[PDB]
């Protein structure tokens, strides 16, 4: 029922991933390093209802 | 075992009601009553970026720096006009 | 990191051999390949490590979406145990799966081959831990084994999926991308290797068994595994070795370090730091 | 190999001797306990399935839990040994450990800076 | 999930529920089918014999050594179905199973569309309040003399009465909301 | 599309009937919904376990133990499967 | 409209088979084409010297004594 | 992997070289006026071709050629093939050297063991 | 069975079996579905740790000791073998690589003014 | 700075004189504009601090706060329109005025040149706060909580009173400007070693240190939402502002008299962070989150390196906004749920889709996600702490791992999982609830774009 | 469209690997009752044995045919 949100997070993941790729100062590298971590959290547990996905 | 004769009726009846609930869940016709472009987002974004990169970045100091171009032996330098000396001859032809 | 990359390569690969979940096996392979990537960084060969990252992306992406196709086409069955003979029922994904499988096993002249054997022979030629050198090579044979495990169980076997069959992969949205990546998986190693800047000054001079070691170990890895897959079909009980379960439950790092740490880290807060 | 329950990885239901018991007394409890649960179950199930209700089903078993855990603690505190020895090792133990971890480092650093060895190069910040 | 848990388990249900775990944990070892179907009719044999043991003591001594044979000869990754507890899709679609008492706070605009839907929903809510009295009374008039009490609830037993405590077994959020 | 067509009861009904018609012990020409397993067709306490298991593998889901110690009639299986899968026909 | 099949081999669409043979056949054309044009998978193209055939003059092994 | 290791690790290492110190003996030993290596490229040529320090080998000169024919001939990445063979050869012809040097050091160490015993005349 | 009277606060709170909600029958219709706890049943003192998304105490096909020993054995053997390795490394029969100039003294960023002791490399 | 203050006072006449029905909008609308006048202080086009007049000054450290103090009064009055909408029309106008006086007093305290002006106004803020907590507190225990909040601050306060009168005699004026440009160097006696403790202890108490922080968990638990916002966002930071301006004097002793607190705070940071990990009351967990993230601050206002100080200034403003956001959304769950328990109310995103987005962003602010001022702050305190002793990363390294765990657990067990079966049905979200949040985060997004404004005095 | 189902009779154990399992089970005296259900696995379409070279070599025939032609031109 929520295809659009799923596609939205996938591109946000790509934006953080590419920022992580092309980052001169490491503060930006950190923005990418933490950034993919949080959206992975949002996307691994896409189906929040399932506790297994939450774990 | 086998269902108890009084549980094969509480499942008899409640299943009958679940079937009606799911029928009622069905939407009637009309139920939902409501009351190249490619260039668009590739070209329009581009003009802006260029405006930004050729008139802010380029203008400001050390904003777009590049590794020196590669110059090999025997290839000319356009800006100064010099011709890179050809290298010492490779003596061996052994493959 | 040469050392830990090496341990993860085999540790993850051995775990993958007995895992019965298709997505899980591919994921362990993701870790095992990166273990090889960690090994090259550990042997101070940065440029080739990056080359594997790019080639790794094309084929691993393929195999996952290949299983995405199998899982979605079947009634959401994510277990190799109930999935069989996809080769005749769904040739399009099976073709994509074996293309990806061979790339994962470093088939000669495919994208894995251009970058992967450079890394293998790099190991065979550098000064390195003997334990690391031996594990990385058998890790390569295991990559062939679990690769063999997936196609034998998932593709070449009598079907074992639920009786009603409703399989469709015709949707352009399935084929097209799978088709496009397949083209990348077939030609990318050719294109990337020639185009990149000369780097690392590789050592192409080797005794022939080291020059061809990656090729042979990959070949017998499948050979030995095929013997194994074949063995099962018999009406004789093999089950598995005592260390097999050790392998199947992920080396027991999950069973033990996930129940003790979260238990002795929370008990101390509630019982000791918070209330006491 | 016999399965060996540990405080974790406990003895499964099967493999548990108690499960294999029909002593009429045991069965007595096992049928008495369902009653408590059935009773409680038929006190949740016709109060949650009650039309005409807006109030919050309370689940007092959870209210007895929080009170027991944050407001029934200090009224049941009696200072014994194994409680004050262990109630001082926890508050002052590490707090004294790290002091000799940080003092020794800070002192090592200071000495080295004083004698002129610490490089402090390209460090223009702090 | 539907029927209520019995208090104690019999001998039978313990034996007959091993025949399931066992045979189902034999189909993880026997990945193929012909091997399985073979190695399994051999399993029944094991249960088939020692079927008529009348010596309870013995029977509960074959059972207790069966479930230890099994515990040590089980597969670590059993084949557990996709949608069952412990599975791969367990509770996946629960993020879409809203509890149906939430369509009661919808804005009169939202419920404006979807018109006939709420015309039938208001009928069912009339059914629910129209019987709570006859139901609870039934639940009570039929409270068997105080004693053993199980979670089993009574059927209807009279026309027009709706088999009780039914509003949440019927009106359950649909399994696959999709 | 990818997801198969939803089960219609009169189908699920035939599917459960069918599988039994392939169990050798259960006569293929008598299996009649409402023909209890242990009282009419003659199966034993241990067969039922299997008959259910076949169904769990024909329809791809697990009939829990407690709810499956009672799939006696060859029909209870047809409404229980459907009720668990939300088929209102 | 693919029709779900019960206990039968799912019918396959023209395209499913052709695309599948296509991707696989190109894989094999590429492996064969490169093998012919560039067979340095085996031997590289530089032969290992036998380190044990180097005349003692070659390495500076003085005449013992 | 190899036998050479077995010699050093198994058996005795007395006569097996230590990789950390390959030119362990006198460089001139064994050679009157041995000629030193020679580099075609120029300390600058390399610096202008931005060759990675590591790639600045005695084959740096054939590399610069490859790189030349790779920038030129840009759209065609499959045509600077002769240049790569050459570089590689140069390097194979260097790996061999590095192997000849290792074998020479091996043998020379043996000379020591032989001579010691020979020179270790009983009396 | 009241928690032991050692005055750490437990009070009268029942000492319920230390088993995680993980092995509570996963099919039964638990009033509170996700805590797998019914309405009224005494909650466990540490139900903030036994919750499903946290620690588990669910019987394991392999005995716990057997697990701890095996895992760490593997770890140790590996670590050790890696040590056997560092002791006996694998290195081809190749002498050291030879860089031009003075091991690229100046280019490795060496001081231009101070020339280095020439490091020369000879043929063969 | 009497526009940020006089117009504020006039709010009180407006809350009283205005119609019962229109009292809320006149007050909230006007203080939004009062915040707009507050923004003028940010115009510093030169380093010289802006000494408005003899008693009133604003330097980089105070200015970022005065604006926050003015900003929250609007928000506080918007978060308490629900509860406090069941009152008698004269209990409201008292609550609104109480909230108004807090920022009048707090604006002045943060904008005060004379340190004892700080003390009188500093300790006055307790009167308005204690009334907000005790009079309108829902739980039976607020009488107790109020006592704890008054005594811990008061026993600390009288030592500071003696100390500041003491320095006035020793130096001759408590004017922060002069005290700075004058030679006040303590002499490491045993007595001075006490003076230092006298001045810092009162500030260290309201900035919960590990030893004396029990007042804050108890106070925020039963305090109404407006009181909990004020305590976390502005009240606790009063202690930090005091430590920055008071340690200008007592310059030599803190080099060696700080170790005790620094270690108390860093170990405290770990234990306070950890008990958040298993605390059933959500307001309880946010409060201990507040203790730990404030324990970092007392460990940067004591190391005293330029970066620490502005790490502190960054984190204090940032954590202030984040904490309120967390306390504000906790209240929205509390009012529909009617219980503070974290375990109940599971699955809300399924029923309150957006509040969950606000919950997610608040948690990411709570943990250190990088394009946020919250992370810049911790990254800086972390750096200096490392400089003090490389080992500090271990303890400031166990806190980061724990902080990630409790921040996400609040999201995982409150805003995900299966929905609670049938608690009193949860009415949809009001637009006020959502704005009260949006008003907290939109400024957090805007400040993160240009961190320079909240960097402190040091940089 | 009220999907039909293949005649139950169609399935038979002979001609499939189940038959050999059936015969050895018969040697023990067991009857292998549910073997008929597991027949469509081996019954038809999916009846042919799949060999590992066949999958690895799928399309090799044309692939080489394509290679030869290209090599010619
Ligand atoms: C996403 C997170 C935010 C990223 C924002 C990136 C752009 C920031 C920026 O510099 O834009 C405003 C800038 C204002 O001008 P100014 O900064 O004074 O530049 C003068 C240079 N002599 O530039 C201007 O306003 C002049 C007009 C520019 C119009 C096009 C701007 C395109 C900016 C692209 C930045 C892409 C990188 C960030 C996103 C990835
Ligand atoms: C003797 C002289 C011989 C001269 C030629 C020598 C052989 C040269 C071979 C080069 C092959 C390059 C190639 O085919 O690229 C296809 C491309 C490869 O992968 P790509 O998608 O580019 O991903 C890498 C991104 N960096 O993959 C793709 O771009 C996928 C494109 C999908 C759509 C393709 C539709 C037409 C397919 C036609 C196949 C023929
Ligand atoms: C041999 C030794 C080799 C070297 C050491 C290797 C191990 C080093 C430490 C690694 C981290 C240890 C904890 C790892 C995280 C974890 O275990 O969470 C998993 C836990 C249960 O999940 P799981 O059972 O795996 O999956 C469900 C399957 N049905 O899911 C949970 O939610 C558990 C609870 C997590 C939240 C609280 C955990 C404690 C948080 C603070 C302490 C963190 C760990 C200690 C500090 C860091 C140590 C590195
Ligand atoms: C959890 C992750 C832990 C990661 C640990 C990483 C450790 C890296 C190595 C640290 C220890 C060696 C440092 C070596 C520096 C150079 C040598 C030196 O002189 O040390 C500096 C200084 C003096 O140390 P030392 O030489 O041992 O002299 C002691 C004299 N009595 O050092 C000192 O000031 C004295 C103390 C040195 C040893 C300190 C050990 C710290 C232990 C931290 C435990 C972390 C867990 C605590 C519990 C958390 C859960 C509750
Ligand atoms: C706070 C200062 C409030 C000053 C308000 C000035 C305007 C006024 O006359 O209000 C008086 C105030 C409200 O009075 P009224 O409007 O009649 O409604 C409440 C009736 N008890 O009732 C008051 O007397 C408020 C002032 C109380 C005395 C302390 C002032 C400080
Ligand atoms: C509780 C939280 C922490 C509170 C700390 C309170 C410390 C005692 C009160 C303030 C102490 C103080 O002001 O320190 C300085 C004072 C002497 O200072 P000085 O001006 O140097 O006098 C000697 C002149 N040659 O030294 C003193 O004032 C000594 C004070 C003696 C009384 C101590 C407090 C008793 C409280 C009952
Ligand atoms: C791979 C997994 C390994 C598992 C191996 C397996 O445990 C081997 C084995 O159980 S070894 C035979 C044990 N067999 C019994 O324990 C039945 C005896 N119990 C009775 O006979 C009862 O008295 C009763 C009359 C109720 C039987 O009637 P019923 O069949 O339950 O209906």
């Amino acid at each position: 029922p929520n295809i659009n949100r799923f596609i939205k997070y996938l591109t946000l993941f790509l934006i953080t991933m590419l920022i992580l790729t092309s980052a001169n100062n490491m503060f930006q590298l950190f923005i990418g390093w933490e950034g993919v971590g949080i959206m992975s959290f949002l996307l691994i547990g896409w189906w929040y209802g399932r506790t297994d996905a939450n774990t | 075992s086998g269902y108890t004769p009084d549980e094969k009726l509480r499942l008899q009846q409640l299943r009958e009601l679940r079937r009606r609930w799911l029928k009622d869940q069905e939407l009637s016709p009309r139920e939902p009553v409501l009351p190249l472009f490619a260039v668009s987002h590739v070209l329009i974004p581009m003009w802006f970026v260029h405006y930004y990169v050729k008139y802010h970045m380029a203008t400001k100091p050390y904003t777009i720096v590049s590794s020196k171009p590669r110059i090999f032996p025997g290839d000319t330098i356009l800006e100064t006009g010099e011709v890179i000396p050809p290298m010492r001859d490779f003596p061996d032809q052994h493959h | 990191m040469l050392c830990l990359g090496a341990l993860t390569t085999l540790f993850t690969a051995i775990c993958a051999l007995t895992q019965n979940d298709i997505k899980k096996i591919i994921a362990f392979s993701t870790s095992s390949q990166l273990g090889l990537m960690m090994v090259t960084l550990g042997m101070n060969q940065p440029h080739l490590a990056f080359l594997h990252i790019c080639t790794h992306a094309f084929f691993k992406a393929m195999l996952f979406m290949c299983s995405g196709s199998i899982i979605h086409s079947l009634a959401d069955e994510q277990d190799i145990r109930k999935m069989g003979n996809i080769t005749k029922i769904m040739p399009f994904t099976s073709s994509c799966l074996v293309i990806g499988s061979l790339a994962l096993t470093g088939m000669p002249f495919l994208t894995g081959f251009y970058s992967k054997d450079l890394i293998i022979e790099a190991i065979n030629t550098c000064n390195t831990n003997a334990w690391a050198l031996l594990i990385t090579l058998i890790a390569t044979s295991m990559t062939a084994m679990y690769s063999m495990r997936i196609i034998y169980f998932v593709t070449m076997t009598k079907p074992r999926f639920p009786p009603l069959i409703s399989i469709n992969e015709n949707d352009p949205d399935l084929m097209n991308p799978i088709k496009r990546l397949a083209f990348g998986s077939i030609f990318a190693g050719f294109v990337i290797s020639y185009n990149i800047p000369p780097t690392s000054i590789p050592v192409l001079t080797m005794p022939w068994f080291l020059k061809t070691t990656a090729l042979i170990i990959s070949v017998l890895g499948f050979l030995i595994a095929l013997e194994l897959n074949n063995l099962t079909m018999k009406l004789s009980m093999n089950k598995a070795n005592p260390y097999s379960s050790f392998s199947t439950l992920l080396g027991f790092f999950p069973s033990i370090i996930h129940r003790i740490t979260p238990m002795k880290s929370l008990n101390l807060s509630l019982k000791t730091s918070l209330t006491l | 190999s016999k399965y060996k329950p540990a405080p974790l990885a406990t003895l499964p239901s099967t493999l548990d001797p108690a499960e294999y018991d029909v002593s009429p007394e045991t069965r007595r409890a096992q049928v008495e306990r369902l009653s408590i649960r059935a009773r409680l179950k038929r006190e949740y199930l016709l109060q949650y399935n009650d039309p005409k209700r807006v109030s919050h089903i309370e689940d007092p078993a959870l209210i007895r839990w929080t009170y027991a855990r944050s407001a029934n603690i200090y009224p049941n505190f009696r200072p014994t040994p194994k409680n004050s020895l262990l109630g001082a090792v926890a508050g002052f133990g590490p707090l004294i450990f790290w002091y000799y971890v940080f003092k020794t480092d800070r002192d090592r650093k200071e000495r080295l800076i004083q004698e002129g060895k610490l490089d402090r190069k390209f460090n223009i910040s702090y | 999930a539907f029927c209520a848990p019995p208090a104690y388990l019999t001998h039978q249900q313990k034996v007959l529920r091993l025949y399931k775990r066992a045979l189902r944990h034999l189909e993880s070892w026997c990945i193929h089918r012909d091997k399985y179907r073979y190695f399994a009719c051999l399993m029944r044999a094991r249960f088939e014999e020692h079927k008529n043991e009348k010596d309870m003591m013995r029977a509960t001594q074959l059972l207790r050594e069966a479930e230890e044979e099994f515990w040590q000869n089980q597969h670590p990754q059993p084949y557990i179905f996709p949608d069952s507890p412990g599975g791969t899709s367990f509770e996946r679609y629960e993020c879409y199973k809203v509890p149906e008492w939430c369509l009661d706070y919808w804005h009169p605009s939202e419920k404006a569309m979807y018109p006939d839907y709420f015309s039938k929903r208001e009928q069912w809510k009339k059914l629910r309040m129209e019987s709570w009295d006859r139901e609870v009374k039934q639940l009570q008039e039929e409270t068997s003399p105080d004693g053993i009490m199980t979670e089993a609830l009574p059927p209807a037993r009279r026309e027009g009465d709706l088999p009780p405590l039914w509003w949440h077994i019927v009106t359950r959020p649909r399994e696959r909301p999709t | 599309y990818s997801d198969a067509p939803p089960l219609t009861l009169d189908g699920i009904k035939d599917r459960v009937l069918y599988v039994l018609k392939l169990y050798d012990k259960i006569d293929p020409e008598k299996l009649s919904v409402n023909s209890h397993f242990m009282k009419d067709l003659g199966l034993d306490s241990l067969d039922q376990v299997e008959i259910i298991m076949a169904m769990e593998d024909e329809f791809g889901f697990e009939i829990p133990d407690i709810d499956a110690e009672k799939l006696m009639c060859p029909q209870e299986i047809v409404d229980y499967i459907a009720d668990k899968k939300d088929v209102y026909e | 409209h693919i029709q779900p099949r019960y206990r039968e081999f799912p019918q396959l669409t023209r395209s499913q088979v052709i695309q599948g043979e296509f991707l696989s056949s190109l894989m094999w054309f590429w492996i064969l084409w490169r093998f012919w044009h560039d067979s340095d998978a085996v031997l590289g193209h530089f032969s290992y010297p036998d380190p044990s055939q180097w005349t003692d003059e070659e390495l500076g092994i003085p005449p013992d004594d | 992997m190899g036998a050479h290791l077995t010699r050093r690790y198994l058996w005795d290492a007395s006569v097996e070289p230590d990789p950390e110190k390959i030119p362990s003996f006198p460089p001139d030993l064994g050679f009157p006026e041995r000629k030193e290596r020679v580099m075609v490229a120029t300390q600058q040529e390399m610096m202008d071709a931005q060759l990675t320090l590591q790639q600045r080998d005695y084959c740096a000169h054939y590399l610069i050629r490859l790189l030349k024919c790779k920038r030129d001939s840009f759209p065609n990445f499959l045509a600077c093939k002769h240049e790569q063979h050459d570089w590689d050869y140069c390097e194979h012809l260097d790996y061999v050297k590095r192997m000849k040097e290792f074998e020479r050091e091996r043998r020379l160490l043996q000379r020591k063991k032989r001579r010691a015993l020979k020179e270790a005349r009983v009396a | 069975e009241p928690y032991p009277d050692d005055g750490m606060g437990y009070g009268d709170y029942p000492m319920l079996p230390n088993r995680s909600q993980h092995e509570r029958d996963p099919w039964y219709q638990w009033d509170h579905s996700e805590l797998r706890m019914n309405w009224g049943e005494p909650i466990h003192w540490d139900l903030d740790m036994y919750i499903r998304n946290r620690v588990d105490t669910s019987p394991t096909p392999v005995s716990w000791d057997v697990m701890c020993k095996h895992l760490f054995g593997f770890v140790a053997f590996m670590v050790f073998m890696f040590w056997v390795g560092h002791v006996f490394p694998s290195y081809q029969p190749v002498g050291p690589k030879q860089y031009p100039y003075n091991n690229l003294y100046l280019e490795r960023g060496g001081d231009p003014t101070k020339e280095p002791e020439p490091v020369v490399h000879y043929d063969i | 700075m009497l526009k940020i203050i006089l117009p504020s006072l006039m709010l009180l006449p407006l809350t009283w004189l205005s119609s019962p029905k229109k009292t809320w909008t006149n007050v909230t609308s006007y203080s939004f504009l009062i915040s707009l006048t507050s923004l003028t202080l940010l115009w510093q086009t030169d380093e010289n601090y802006k000494n408005f007049s003899n008693m009133f000054s604003s330097d980089p450290l105070s200015t970022p706060l005065i604006i926050l103090t003015a900003w929250l009064l609007p928000l506080m009055l918007m978060a308490s329109q629900n509860h406090l909408k069941k009152d008698n029309n004269v209990l409201q106008k008292l609550y609104i005025s109480m909230l108004i006086s807090l920022q009048i007093l707090l604006i002045m305290t943060f904008s005060a040149t004379e340190l004892i002006m700080f003390y009188i106004l500093f300790e006055a803020t307790l009167i308005p706060t204690l009334i907000i907590i005790t009079r309108w507190g829902n739980q039976t225990e607020r009488l107790n909580a109020g006592i704890y909040f008054l005594f811990y601050t008061l026993i600390g306060s009288i030592p500071l009173l003696i100390a500041l009168i003491l320095i006035q005699n020793h130096v001759g004026t408590l004017n922060l400007m002069i005290l700075s440009f004058t030679t006040h160097t303590l002499d490491a006696s045993w007595s001075n070693n006490l003076l230092w403790l006298a001045c810092m202890m009162a500030f260290l108490i309201k900035m919960p240190l590990y030893g004396v922080h029990l007042w804050l968990p108890k106070a925020h638990v039963e305090a109404p939402i407006a009181g909990s916002m004020i305590l976390a966002a502005i009240l606790l930071k009063l202690g930090s502002y005091g430590m920055i301006r008071i340690s200008i004097i007592l310059d030599p002793l803190t080099k060696y008299m700080a170790y005790p607190f620094i270690l108390l705070s860093l170990w405290g940071m770990i234990m306070t962070s950890s008990i958040c990990l298993r605390q059933t009351d959500l307001k309880s967990l946010i409060a201990y989150s507040s203790v730990s993230h404030m324990a970092l601050v007392i460990a940067s206002i004591m190391i005293q390196t330029p970066w620490s100080f502005m790490g502190a200034t960054m984190l204090m403003i940032a954590h202030g906004l984040t904490s309120s956001l967390l306390f504000c959304l906790a209240n929205s769950n509390y009012e529909r749920i009617h219980s503070r328990t974290m375990i109940m109310a599971r699955g809300l995103q399924m029923v309150f889709p957006l509040m969950a987005t606000w919950w997610l962003m608040a948690s990411l602010a709570n943990l250190a996600l990088p394009p946020s001022i919250n992370l810049m702050g911790e990254l800086f305190i972390t750096m200096s702490l490392f400089s003090w002793s490389n080992f500090t990363i271990i303890l400031m390294g166990i806190n980061i791992i724990i902080t990630g765990m409790y921040s996400m657990y609040m999201i995982i067990t409150t805003q995900r999982g299966k929905l609670t079966n049938h608690m009193i049905n949860l009415q949809p979200s009001h637009t006020r609830e959502l704005t009260l949040m949006a008003l907290h985060m939109i400024p957090l997004i805007l400040l993160t774009t240009s961190p320079k404004l909240i960097t402190g005095l040091t940089m | 469209g009220k999907m039909e189902l293949p005649d139950y009779r169609q399935w038979k154990i002979e001609g499939t690997p189940l038959e050999t399992v059936q015969k050895k089970l018969a040697a023990r005296g067991l009857r292998d009752p549910w073997a008929r259900n597991e027949a469509w696995r081996y019954m038809g379409g999916f009846a042919g044995n799949i060999t590992f070279p066949s999958v690895i070599l799928k399309g090799f025939k044309w692939g080489f045919a394509a290679f030869v032609v290209a090599l010619g031109a």
